[PDB]
RNA sequence: CGAAGGUGUGCUGUGAGGCAUGCUGGAGGUAUCAGAAGUGCGAAUGCUGACAUAAGUAACGAUAAAGCGGGUGAAAAGCCCGCUCGCCGGAAGACCAAGGGUUCCUGUCCAACGUUAAUCGGGGCAGGGUGAGUCGACCCCUAAGGCGAGGCCGAAAGGCG
RNA sequence: UAAGGUGAUAUGAACCGUUAUAACCGGCGAUUUCCGAAUGGGGAAACCCAGUGUGUUUCGACACACUAUCAUUAACUGAAUCCAUAGGUUAAUGAGGCGAACCGGGGGAACUGAAACAUCUAAGUACCCCGAGGAAAAGAAAUCAACCGAGAUUCCCCCAGUAGCGGCGAGCGAACGGGGAGCAGCCCAGAGCCUGAAUCAGUGUGUGUGUUAGUGGAAGCGUCUGGAAAGGCGCGCGAUACAGGGUGACAGCCCCGUACACAAAAAUGCACAUGCUGUGAGCUCGAUGAGUAGGGCGGGACACGUGGUAUCCUGUCUGAAUAUGGGGGGACCAUCCUCCAAGGCUAAAUACUCCUGACUGACCGAUAGUGAACCAGUACCGUGAGGGAAAGGCGAAAAGAAC
């Protein structure tokens, strides 16, 4: 599914709200990438899939301390 | 905890044997009784070769109700109404009239 | 002349044997209704 | 019976069993023959059988 | 095999023309056997309990018919009966 | 010493109605004043059951076809036996697969079933009947296609492989 | 508990028992073929084929046990590539499925209404999907109020069809405040002191209490009518029992019962007691949740349809202050008041009935009442999903009509 690793966040719901204000189904999907980060003290490049709401905060908290939370929340990176 | 047994000598208090007096053959689990010399039916019965049964027509005895059926007080020679005491450990029948067991 | 029934046995019981439906939700779906109805049998079975 | 039983040995206990349907084999066979007057035996030992089962489990069990 | 299998496969002597034929004229019997009796284990079974020579044993199985009492519609059980050939230098016992 | 209900009859009220009572019935009914209503039926091409009508009328399923003697039997155009006649014969014959599931064979019965009778039956009831190393299924091997560990994907279910 | 029994349609045969190993009722046990999450492999469900390891046995084969996946932990193993990881194998622990309604989350209509119809409505309803418990959810103020104050949530009655929202149409619809039900508050983001010291959980034992079989349990005769009395007439008696049912018509006193008074070998529900092991009290000093608050853009939730629209949620782009601080007080600003977000747990009052027991009804009485008073989700109809009937009453007793 499209979901990120780190912020969790998922797709979600809403409207198409025309002109003429007719409502209409739609959804609004988290932005998404596909990236190798350097881990350096395992030594290595994690591929985690991503929005660039998580990049952000994984620059901000060190990558060490995200997969931490990966490996306490119990999903596989 | 059943008042009214196999042998027990009966008196009836209701129907055509009003009055009349016998022995219990057997109990059935309807709660109907079968006594002696009491109730008779003509029954017909239709000759049966294989257990050398003629026919004709067969004086049967047949179930009578046991709320109808009294217990024969023979002391006082009158019908009685039966209760339960404990003499030794044992469940033991007696008459309401004169308290004595039987 | 045809009519619209011509049976099998091999396409009667891969179409609504038991297993057939056991294989899918919905099909498990069906067996949980006719369950609850209380059929004396639910599927097609010999 | 069952204290009777329950006072033998387990080898004398599997000897009684075969003995048992050695005797309910008997018994059907005569039974199907239409050789049979007295049906109650049937019950009386197809349960004896139980009866004898019931212990050797009990023995093994504990 | 056990023993205490085999005194629980034969059920039951077959009895009809077909039967008394085949016992008299080709020195066979006609055994009413647990539905899942086996030709092992029949051979096994009246070698051992008839105490006699069997030759081999030829099976099959009856499908009971269906029945009506008082318009419900029952289906007798079914079963399997086997034909069991002595060796010839054997006599029949019924007990 | 006969309730409700059914059926009559008689009397009485402006009316829906009421009272009494002969038969039937064989154990419940209910004054009075109040209370609550699934409260009143002829229609709805109303819904269910029952019985009419046309009418003892149309019809009895291939225009291949029957006739006689004897048997059985309550009763024989139709059943069994015999004899002639006639129809199919690249089938109206014989063997399978499929599909059915005991309809197979014997005895026995004739209510219903059989578009008539039926003594007959694929009908009823009881019994018997299906014997495999080498015929099939199983089994070994794969087709299209299916399911599909991990895996990829997808709001969830799930999709693809 | 017992003098009768071996379930029913349903007789009989063959038996078992009568003072307690007949039967019957309950407590714990034993057994529990095959299918089915189905779990050794497969499969057209109730079948087909195995592997490994023990154990015999004359050595023909038989018996018995283990063998699913997935998550987690351990152990051993272990490429590309040196360490290493991936990977591979064994082992222990758990999960999977089913089920009525209620519950929280993820998705989510249209008919309809508007006398047409698009915003709006219907309605966050039907329905689908995930997750959970006997309840769940919610919950200890970055809450409201109004210069006086209240003190978590949930629920009921008001406030009020008001304030407002709304093609200002159709409609929708608060809060503040008040009466009540119920009431309870806690911990982590850390050191020191005194340490097993509150609580809570696990377990034994004791008594008490409920449940799962049970025991006793009052007092009536005569007479007419009649097939039969419980009905009429006469004289009695019981009542902490005149609830109700049955017996040849309508019985307080014939039978079952009913008020009342009792009982558990064993298993279980709740209580304190007490022992136990695990869980840590209290105090002092600290500390105080960042890609977060707010913002831009797009939607949604708030009665509140972007409106002058605060307030909450976030797909997207951003981005602070840290008690000399921040949030809210219906645009917004200043003053005044109040509160501390970005960490987490929490009983009760509330909703529901597949299911067990008892009691009741100005509820029905066989075309009614459940589709189903009867062997009914049956027959029968449909390839299938599904649809879906009809059918109660001899009598007191079968005495069911010998000849």
């Amino acid at each position: 599914s499209r979901v990120c690793q780190v912020t969790g966040k998922r797709p979600v719901t809403g409207n198409n709200r025309s002109h003429a204000l007719n409502a209409t189904k739609r959804r609004f999907l988290p932005n998404l990438h596909s990236h190798r980060f350097w881990v350096e003290s395992e030594k290595r490049f994690v591929t985690l899939r991503v929005s660039a709401k998580g990049m952000r905060v994984i620059d901000k908290k060190g990558i060490d301390t995200v997969l931490a939370e990966l490996r306490a929340r119990g999903e596989k990176y | 905890a059943a008042k009214i047994r196999r042998d027990d000598e009966v008196i009836v208090l209701t129907g055509k044997d009003k009055g009349k007096r016998g022995k219990v053959k057997n109990v059935l689990s309807s709660g109907k009784v079968i006594v002696e010399g009491i109730n008779l039916v003509k029954k017909h019965q239709k000759p049966v070769p294989a257990l050398n049964q003629p026919g004709g027509i067969v004086e049967k005895e047949a179930a009578i109700q046991v709320s109808n059926v009294a217990i024969f007080n023979a002391a006082t020679g009158k019908a009685d109404r039966v209760g339960f005491r404990f003499e030794d450990g044992k469940k033991v029948r007696f008459f309401k009239s004169n308290s004595e067991t039987i | 002349m045809k009519r619209t029934f011509q049976p099998s046995v091999l396409k009667r019981n891969r179409s609504h044997g038991f297993r057939a439906r056991m294989a899918t939700k919905n099909g498990r779906q069906v067996l949980a209704r006719r369950r609850a109805k209380g059929r004396a049998r639910l599927t097609v079975s010999k | 019976k069952a204290k009777e039983l329950r006072e033998k040995s387990v080898e004398e206990l599997n000897t009684e069993l075969l003995n048992l349907l050695r005797e309910q084999f008997n018994l059907r066979m005569q039974a199907a023959s239409g050789q049979l007057q007295q049906s109650h035996l049937l019950k009386q030992v197809r349960r004896d059988v139980a009866r004898v089962k019931t212990l050797l489990n009990e023995k093994a069990g504990a | 095999i056990r023993e205490e299998r085999l005194l629980k496969v034969l059920r039951a002597p077959h009895v009809s023309e077909k039967a008394s034929t085949a016992m008299e004229k080709s020195n066979t019997i006609v055994l009413k056997v647990a539905k899942d009796a086996t030709k092992a284990e029949i051979k096994a079974a009246v070698q051992k309990l008839f105490e006699v020579e069997v030759e081999v044993v030829n099976t099959l199985v009856v499908k009971g018919k269906v029945k009506r009492h008082g318009q419900r519609i029952g289906r007798r059980s079914d079963w399997k009966k086997a034909y069991v050939t002595l060796k010839e230098g054997q006599n029949l016992d019924f007990v």
